[PDB]
């Protein structure tokens, strides 16, 4: 039937908290309501992660760790270091718990899917690929999407992650390595120097799994048409290969024209042909965000992708709403390319499209 | 281990 879109004020505010996008999460369902999006989506309450659900992914003394910093915001604990906090992660304080709602609104969105409740399950507050077992990483503390996808393997057979965040979903790829059952797929920056530093074409799973996870690596100033050829190509060949049963899906908007990180050159309407490519394919889909940074971008994007969602075209002016000062001053869903050079050759992208063809001809 | 951010 009609997406689910898994909400409450509660988990917006909790969501609002975590320390690099303040008011993110207000500032994006704000403006999905202003374009009353929410009126044609089924709105689930999430529940809170259980310590058993946590911990079917996070060793006990990392989630023990978390819990102890975050019950008042310790941000000087000699052994955050070691749980990787610090700089990209701060002990936030009510971090475990803001975590862990983050968690079981993915879990939710899951299980929606897995009890045929909707084809589309949309949780914009998660997405946060980076966390490991037992190290948080690049603003992520728990890992959102990894256990969404555990939650989905009770029903669906064979997944597979797709991750359009600028940065390498390296954490959900890292727990999935050694397994054929999900398959990831990364397109992300890469270049020395650059977090996380992994995700080369060459890096294609490990043991069993081997084949199983899929880079590609793009440089800086990337738009949409060429972004969206790369995109269909893979995922076109990964389809035919792995035959998967669910999605789960990352839409980080941190590659976005405007992000202070200045990297990739996009606009909403180009992840958006991708995100119609995925959902032409009718499976059970598990829709997350990610990063962006420029926040009113972030919420233009998502809400843009919602609308793609639903199968509507939005009107062009952004409605009034809380946080309308915020789009001034011309006040438009639409986001301009920057004037910069795309860094991207063809040759080396076709040899990287090659590379990966190759490799999915052993799965 | 890189810093992102
Ligand atoms: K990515
Ligand atoms: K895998
Ligand atoms: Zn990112």
């Amino acid at each position: 039937l009609v997406p689910v879109y898994i909400y409450s004020p509660e988990y917006v505010s909790m969501c609002d908290s975590l320390a690099k996008i303040p008011k993110r999460a207000s500032m994006v369902h704000s403006l999905i309501e202003a374009y009353a999006l929410h009126k044609q989506m089924r709105i689930v309450k999430p529940k809170v992660a259980s310590m058993e659900e946590m911990a079917t992914f996070h060793t006990d003394a990392y989630l023990q760790h978390l819990q102890k910093v975050s019950q008042e915001g310790d941000d000087d604990h000699p052994d955050s270091i070691e749980y990787g906090l610090g700089y990209d992660c701060p002990a936030t304080e009510g971090i475990f718990d803001y975590a862990a709602a983050i968690g079981g609104a993915t879990i939710t969105a899951a299980q929606c899917l897995i009890d045929g409740m909707c084809k589309v399950a949309i949780n914009w507050s998660g997405g946060w690929a980076h966390a490991k077992k037992d190290e948080a990483s690049g603003f992520c503390y728990l890992n959102d999407a990894v256990l969404g996808i555990l939650r989905l393997r009770r029903k669906f057979e064979r997944i597979l992650y797709v991750d359009l965040d600028l940065h390498h979903g390296d954490g959900v790829e890292d727990a999935f390595s050694f397994t054929s059952k999900v398959m990831t797929v990364s397109l992300h920056k890469f270049s020395p120097g650059f977090f996380p530093g992994t995700g080369d074409v060459s890096d294609v799973g490990l043991g069993k799994g081997r084949y199983y996870s899929v880079n590609v690596p793009i440089q800086d100033g990337i738009q949409d048409e060429k972004y969206y050829q790369i995109c269909e190509s893979v995922l076109k060949e990964v389809y035919q290969a792995f035959n998967p049963k669910a999605v789960v899906l990352q839409l980080g908007a941190d590659t976005i024209a405007g992000d202070p990180m200045c990297s990739f050159n996009m606009t909403p309407v180009g992840i958006g042909k991708c995100l119609k490519y995925i959902l032409q394919w009718q499976l059970a889909t598990l829709i997350l965000g990610g990063g962006g940074f420029n926040l009113a971008n972030t919420a233009r994007c998502w809400t843009y992708l919602t609308g793609v969602i639903l199968g509507k075209t939005l009107s062009s002016e952004i409605p009034d709403h809380e946080f309308f000062t915020a789009y001034g001053p011309d006040y438009v869903l639409e986001i301009t390319p920057s004037c910069r050079p795309d860094r991207n050759e063809p040759h080396r992208i076709q040899q990287i499209l090659n590379y990966i063809k190759g490799n999915l001809k052993h799965v | 281990r890189h810093k992102k951010x």
